[PDB]
C-alpha cells in the first residue's frame, strides 16, 4: 500500500518535511513516484515526477529523497500562501496499478 | 587528502552520511553523492563543553534556498520572510540567520 | 630419476642429466626509509 501523516504544521518560513512509506511487497521495486500540490478550488499541478527530478516551471525550494523504503520531499522559505495538500502517487502491482496517498493538509501558526 | 573541524549538537551526528539531509545538511555542511572519504568521530565532552553553556559557536539555521555541497556560508545578513519590507534592525519576520 | 626421466626400468652405463639444484630462501626482509614530516593529524585532534 501507500501512507502518509494526515496532517503536519509547524513555525512559518521553514522546518517542515514531509514523507510517505509503503509495503515492499506490494509495492513494485519503487519506481516512478511522483509528487502533487492540491488547493481548494483550484486545479491540482505536478510538482515532482521520479523522485529527485525537477521539470519546469517549479521554483528550487522544493526538493525530494528516498531512503530505503520511505520517500519524503523538504521546502525552505515558506510562505504565507505555502498551505498545500501535498499527495504522492506511485504504482503498485498487487493492488490497483496506481495509489494516492493518504491525505495532507499543511496549516501554519501566522496568525 | 582534506579534513575539517566540527562541533555537533548531539544526535545530527548520524545525519552526517553521503545523501539524505537534515538540520545542518541544508544550511550547512554536506556531504556529496560520490563522497570518497569518511567520518573519523569521537565523544570529546571533555574539551568543548562548559558548564553554563557556549556561546563561542554558531550555525545557520535557514538560507534563502538550499547550498552545494563543498560550499562556505560566510555572509551575515539580515533575513526577511519573503515580501515584508524590513531592513537594517530585526522585528517583525526579521530574525539573524545565527 | 635416471629410470623416470627415459621411461624405462632398465638404464645404461654413462652419465645423464636430472633436475638442477635449487637453494631456497627462509625469510622475507623490507626496508622502506625512515618516517618523517608526519602528517599533523597530532595537532587536529589535540585542538584546543
Ligand atoms: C594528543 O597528544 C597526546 C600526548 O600529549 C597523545 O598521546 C595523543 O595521542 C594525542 N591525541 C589526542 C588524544 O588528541
Amino acid at each position: 500500500a501507500l501512507t502518509q501523516p494526515a496532517s503536519v504544521s509547524g513555525s512559518p518560513g521553514q522546518s517542515i518535511t514531509v514523507s510517505c512509506t509503503g509495503t515492499s511487497s506490494d509495492l513494485g521495486n519503487f519506481q516512478y513516484v511522483s509528487w502533487y500540490q492540491h488547493h481548494p478550488g483550484k486545479a491540482p499541478k505536478l510538482l515532482i515526477y521520479e523522485v529527485s527530478k525537477r521539470p519546469s516551471g517549479v521554483s528550487n525550494r522544493f526538493s525530494g529523497s528516498k531512503s530505503g523504503n520511505t520517500a519524503s520531499l523538504t521546502i525552505s522559505g515558506l510562505q504565507a500562501e505555502d498551505e498545500a495538500d501535498y499527495y504522492c502517487c506511485s504504482y503498485t502491482t498487487t493492488t490497483i496499478p496506481v495509489a494516492f496517498g493518504g491525505g495532507t493538509k499543511l496549516t501554519v501558526l501566522g496568525q | 587528502v582534506y579534513a575539517d573541524s566540527f562541533v555537533i549538537r548531539g544526535d545530527e551526528v548520524r545525519q552526517i552520511a553521503p545523501g539524505q539531509t537534515g538540520n545542518i545538511a541544508d544550511y550547512n555542511y554536506k556531504l556529496p553523492d560520490d563522497f570518497t572519504g569518511c567520518v573519523i568521530a569521537w565523544n570529546s565532552n571533555k574539551l568543548d563543553s562548559k558548564v553554563s553553556g557556549n556561546y563561542n559557536y554558531l550555525y545557520r539555521l535557514f538560507r534563502k534556498s538550499n547550498l552545494k555541497p563543498f560550499e562556505r556560508d560566510i555572509s551575515t545578513e539580515i533575513y526577511q520572510a519573503g515580501n515584508k519590507p524590513c531592513n537594517g534592525v530585526a522585528g517583525f519576520n526579521c530574525y539573524f540567520p545565527l | 630419476e635416471t629410470k623416470c626421466t627415459l621411461k624405462s626400468f632398465t638404464v645404461e652405463k654413462g652419465i645423464y642429466q636430472t633436475s638442477n639444484f635449487r637453494v631456497q630462501p627462509t625469510e622475507s626482509i623490507v626496508r622502506f626509509p625512515n618516517i618523517t614530516n608526519l602528517c599533523p593529524f597530532d595537532e587536529v585532534f589535540n585542538a584546543t
